[PDB]
């Protein structure tokens, strides 16, 4: 059994970035890492189903969604970078 | 008969003025643009029409395809 | 040849040639609006003499398409019992123009288009042979009859009687609506003459007669919602109370006429 | 008319939504 | 080879348009001959323009659009549905920016990148609504999020805007989380992601032997991710906050665009993922909660864009009510409701943005509009109306037909709750029209008159709202082609 | 004599919130926020309607314990509308509104405290 060690890992990932997102509401920058935790467990799944069912269609998926995933990291740490300038404080 | 280019030019002319008064500008204010507005009215309004037909047609024909589709599982 | 359609569309011209008239020019709006109730009645008049009175069938048939199959269409027709409540809320439209004549300098254009809306969406009422359109006509009432009130109001309880004939007629309406709709679900069509040949189960007779008096009781006050219409007669202009006495009160009473008794 | 229609029509206790509506900030 | 991509052209065009802008405005702004220009307008009169021309190549090529349809098949599918649903989205994107033309000039917005980003959006919403396929449906949904994630915090000096940007970052990217889980659930259970694929797989199993795990749970968690997308209770964790904070001209655009492709995944999605009538349950308790917190949150709102936002979930509650009931009818009710209720949303926001160049925020602002400007009270009350759903008016026909469409399923219980809704946002609606012509305010505020592009805009909204009745054949004609296309 | 405005003025103490002490001079019969708009201590554009309705706490002022006896309570609006706007949900439990305080010629010589400025644009 390593199919199951493998997306119990990643749904615990995705938990812990759920509840990163949910406990710490006061840190932007938290909420920012979470986000990409959730991100990281989602691209795990995804590569974990195409080696077990032998098909192509998780990799460039996973490939795929990197880039959303660093383009969301640029544009959400502008817009906290922007916000703590307006108003001073997180 | 209420003909749809006498319906789109009197709706034409009627927006062209609205317009005018939404803007506090008097209803008249600038006669040819009333008169493009009158003619893409009866033109709208006979591209609807034109429209609306061929849109029954093609949806006739699309509910005839699904009867028919429909009525093949009693056999 | 005098049909349904030139009576509902004269109200129409009327409303829309004072809509586009500017505001200084009152005397020509008065008569302007004058000319066209009386128009109107006169028209009514006209298509009292026309009416046979030895059939059952409506007359002067006039039908629009609505829905895209036919399903639902425009039926205009008048019969015996919706002759003279039509011939009533034409003459009462010139009566009302009449009484504010004097001080028609402050109300200005809105008061006798508003009327002249009314008068439009009243004959269409007295006249739709459609179950569906009668309500959308049945409620359509609202907004002129809204303003009335409100704007043209005599002190500031105005804004608390409009709340409550509105709120009266919003609870009527859209328990009737469900069983127009269930009506519609289950017939198939909302056409009177297809409604008066449909036999319905005797269950559900009970409930759909229900939800029709609870729409038709509101405007015809029986006994536990009769608290807004005296309210609303004394806060209403002189002419805005004969509307409201002379034909929104016979909506309930030509509603269990035409369509829950049969 | 003025007590228990009032009372149980629209306004002498249904206006409990200013009671109501003001609570959805919850 | 050329010809094969004659199923891209509306595409192509607007892509090398969006460019071709992004050159000319960087070249031009950052310029010394012409004094650093202030060339928003002119950018956006261009970007019109494109939005135009690739409005014709999109309607004139009909014929077309299932041209190659073979080799584009793992890309994307275009049929009937994709047709009319990117044509209304490209109507509606020409009209929003026809609207913030005079939001550049008054207010000195000067940034032309907001044309290009929503151009950018434009585009993904384009490729949203034609995917046939897990991955490109959700790339095309981040693309459309991060160009609004952009341009929800284009006022950079403003704290409302920042905070709002922030607080729609952070909930797009949670639901975009969640659906992306979903998604890889559902592909590591069936080991497909085309929607053909996945209908094939899903049609014959109805659970009938036994309820797996793995499909339920990705179909439960991509509904979850929508239905944050489209703001239907209880996920609208931001959604009034983002809509207040956001400019007047973006929450414009954000109110109408967003719902139409993503309306339209969804239903692309409902054609195969009807697993055990699953997503009706979620659907028809989301539409439930949706009309009554709406109903019952925005008569509890002073201000013009919240009581705009609860609106606005509320009239998604009453289009969620058309999901819940399953069937040509219910589809139709909920395609003719979005059409409506685009047109009256983009009626609201014109009549807003006329009145926000004299920073109007409150409704008691809005107190003697019905003496000053006596046409504009007529036309902001009759847009109330038609959100009330009075019967003369263009919005009772939709409420009309989607309770009809929920009758028809019988559903009684979804015709109680939206008969209450529907009194109760009628009072909150008729609120607003006690406050514009009954009220006497003692210190009055003068508005300044509008442009033409936007007094055109509601006069033939305001024509179309009150004349629907006497001419609807054509939008029931086409919404119900629309909804048999889906399938066949 | 003649009706004088001088009649009906009410002289205040304004201090903005750097601890300046300056005069300022109102109407007895307007609101306070009519007063404080007069020199610029408060942007007109931001409450320009004296409203309950059309307000959230853009006129709230620090009014002296020992000038809060001789004004009427606060009503339920006032302090909902004070609440909420806070940041914090807490009651100062010497802050008013300004479009709810009335000038009357027995406020003679208030101290008034105007707090810092706060985003309204939109
Ligand atoms: C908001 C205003 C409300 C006004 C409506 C009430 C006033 C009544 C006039 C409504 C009006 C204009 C629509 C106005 C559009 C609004 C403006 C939009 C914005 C503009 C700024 C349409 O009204 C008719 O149109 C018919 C459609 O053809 C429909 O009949 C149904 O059709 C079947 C379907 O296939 C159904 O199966 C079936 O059940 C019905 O038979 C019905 O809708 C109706 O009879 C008037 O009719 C006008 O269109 C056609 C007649 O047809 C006339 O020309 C035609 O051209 C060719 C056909 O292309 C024909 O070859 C040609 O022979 C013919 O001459 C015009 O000269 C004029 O008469
Ligand atoms: C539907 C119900 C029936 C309604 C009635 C329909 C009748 C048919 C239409 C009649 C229209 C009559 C209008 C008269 C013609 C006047 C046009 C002149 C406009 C013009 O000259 O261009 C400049 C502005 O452009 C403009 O003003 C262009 C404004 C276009 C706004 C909308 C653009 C298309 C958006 C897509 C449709 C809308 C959404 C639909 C889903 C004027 O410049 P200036 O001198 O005034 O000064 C600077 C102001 N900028
Ligand atoms: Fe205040």
């Amino acid at each position: 059994m390593d199919l199951i060690k493998y997306f119990t890992f990643s749904m615990i990932i995705f938990i812990l970035g759920i509840w990163g997102i949910l406990l710490n509401r006061r840190n932007i920058l938290i909420m920012l890492m979470s986000i990409e935790l959730m991100l990281l467990a989602v691209n795990l799944n995804f590569l974990v189903f195409s080696v077990s069912l032998d098909d192509m269609m998780g990799q460039v998926f996973a490939l795929l969604v990197l880039t959303v995933a660093a383009a969301e990291s640029a544009i959400g740490l502008a817009i906290f970078v922007i916000t703590f300038r307006v108003r001073g404080t997180i | 008969p209420i003909s749809a280019t006498m319906v789109g030019a009197l709706l034409g002319l009627g927006t062209q003025m609205y317009s005018n008064a939404l803007r506090k500008l008097p209803y008249m204010r600038h006669p040819w643009e009333h008169v493009v507005g009158m003619g893409l009215g009866a033109v709208f309004a006979n591209q609807l029409v034109k429209w609306d037909v061929k849109l029954k047609e093609d949806l006739d024909v699309m509910l005839a395809k699904a009867r028919a589709a429909n009525e093949r599982r009693y056999f | 040849y005098f049909n349904l359609s030139g009576l509902i569309l004269c109200p129409v011209l009327g409303s829309i040639i004072l809509l586009f008239i500017p505001n200084s020019r009152i005397r020509l709006i008065r008569l302007i609006g004058l000319c066209a109730s009386l128009i109107t009645f006169l028209y009514s008049l006209v298509l009292w003499i026309q009416f046979d009175s030895s059939t059952a069938k409506f007359q002067f048939v006039e039908s629009l398409r609505w829905l895209p199959y036919e399903n639902i269409n425009f039926y205009l027709g008048i019969d015996g019992i919706s002759l003279f409540f039509v011939i009533l809320t034409t003459f009462l439209i010139p009566i009302c123009i009449l009484v504010g004549w004097s001080g028609m300098r402050s109300y200005g254009k809105e008061y006798i288009i508003a009327f002249l809306i009314c008068e439009f969406l009243m004959i269409a009422v007295f006249c739709m042979l459609d179950l569906l359109l009668f309500y959308v006509f049945f409620e359509s009432v609202l907004i002129p009859m809204f303003i009335i009130i409100g704007v043209w109001g005599s002190r500031q309880r105005k804004i608390k009687a409009a709340y409550q004939f509105f709120l009266y007629t919003l609870l009527g309406s859209l328990f009737m609506l469900l069983a127009i709709l269930l009506i519609l679900f289950q017939t198939g069509t909302t056409d009177l003459q297809i409604l008066l040949t449909t036999e319905f189960s005797e269950r559900r007779q009970i409930f759909l007669w229900i939800a029709f008096f609870a729409s038709f009781a509101v405007k015809v006050p029986m006994v536990p919602v009769h608290i807004w219409l005296p309210e609303a007669h004394v806060e209403a202009p002189t002419a805005g109370s004969v509307i409201l006495a002379g034909i929104l009160l016979k909506f309930g009473t030509y509603g269990f006429l035409r369509f829950s008794i049969p | 008319d003025k007590g228990a229609i009032e009372i149980l029509g629209p306004y002498g206790i249904s206006y409990t939504f200013r009671r109501l509506a003001e609570r959805i900030s919850q | 080879m050329f010809n094969l991509f004659l199923a891209v052209f509306p595409e192509i065009f607007i892509i090398n348009a969006t460019f071709i802008l992004l050159i000319h405005g960087v070249v031009f702004s950052t310029s010394k001959k012409y004094d650093y220009p202030p060339l928003a307008s002119n950018v956006g009169w261009l970007g019109l323009l494109s939005v135009l021309i690739t409005l014709l190549l999109l309607a004139a090529g009909a014929p077309l659009l299932t041209i190659a349809h073979l080799f584009w098949n793992n890309l994307f599918r275009r049929d009937n549905f994709t047709y009319f649903c990117q044509i209304f989205l490209l109507l509606s994107t020409a009209g929003t920016i026809s609207m913030c033309f005079d939001f550049f000039d008054q207010e000195r917005f000067d940034a032309f990148e907001f044309i290009v980003l929503i151009l950018l959006s434009t585009c993904g919403m384009l490729f949203m609504i034609s995917a046939y396929d897990l991955i490109a449906m959700y790339l095309a949904i981040e693309l459309q999020s991060l160009c609004f994630y952009v341009i929800a915090a284009s006022k950079r000096k403003s704290e409302f805007s920042t905070e709002a940007g922030l607080k729609y970052l952070i909930l797009g990217a949670f639901s975009s989380g969640i659906l992306l889980f979903g998604c890889s659930m559902i592909y590591g259970s069936t080991g497909a992601t085309h929607f053909d694929q996945l209908a094939k797989i899903l049609t014959g199993y109805e659970i009938t032997g036994a309820r797996s795990s793995g499909i339920f749970m990705g179909i439960l968690f991509i509904a979850v991710g929508f239905l944050f997308k489209i703001t239907a209770v209880p996920f609208h964790m931001w959604a009034p906050d983002i809509y207040e904070g956001s400019p007047t001209p973006v929450t414009a655009f954000l109110s109408i665009a967003p719902k139409i492709s993503i309306f339209a995944n969804i239903l692309r999605v409902f054609i195969y993922g009807s697993y055990g009538a699953t997503l009706q349950q979620i659907f028809f308790f989301c539409s439930i909660a949706s009309m009554i917190l709406g109903a019952l949150a925005a008569m509890a709102q002073t201000k013009v864009k919240r009581l705009l936002a609860y609106s606005s979930i509320g009239h998604v509650g009453y289009i969620c009510i058309g999901f819940s009931c399953g069937t040509i009818e219910g589809i139709q009710s909920l395609l003719i409701g979005i059409f409506i209720y685009a047109l009256m949303t983009m009626d609201a926001f014109a009549i807003v943005l006329a009145l926000r160049q004299t920073r109007v925020k409150y409704i008691a602002d809005l107190g003697a509009l019905a003496k000053t400007n006596p046409i504009l009270a007529i036309t902001f009350s009759i847009t109330m109306f038609s959100y009330a759903g009075i019967p003369p008016l263009a919005g009772f026909c939709s409420k009309f037909y989607l309770f009809f469409a929920a009758l028809g399923c019988g559903a009684y219980f979804l015709a109680l709750v939206g008969v209450v809704t529907s009194v109760i946002g009628c009072f909150y609606y008729i609120r607003l029209v006690k406050r514009m012509f009954f009220d006497t305010p003692r210190t009055w505020i003068l508005y300044e008159p509008m442009d033409r592009n936007k007094s055109l805009l509601l006069a033939m909204t305001s024509f179309f709202i009150t004349l629907f009745l006497l001419y609807p054949s054509p939008l029931f004609s086409v919404t119900h082609q629309m909804a048999l296309s889906l399938y066949l | 004599g003649s009706k004088k405005v001088s009649d009906r003025i009410v002289k205040l103490s304004a201090i903005d919130p750097d601890g300046y002490k300056q005069d300022i001079i109102g109407l007895s019969g307007q609101t306070l926020l009519r007063a404080l708009t007069h020199t610029g201590l408060i942007d007109p554009a931001s409450h320009r309607l004296d409203d309950i309705e059309a307000c959230s706490a853009e006129c709230e002022v620090q009014i002296a314990e020992e000038w809060l006896e001789k004004l009427p309570p606060r009503t339920y609006d006032e302090e909902y509308v004070l609440k909420r706007s806070s940041r914090s949900r807490i009651l100062n439990k010497h802050s008013r509104l300004g479009c709810q305080v009335v000038l009357t010629q027995e406020l003679q010589g208030m101290v008034v405290a105007v707090p810092e400025a706060k985003p309204w644009d939109i």
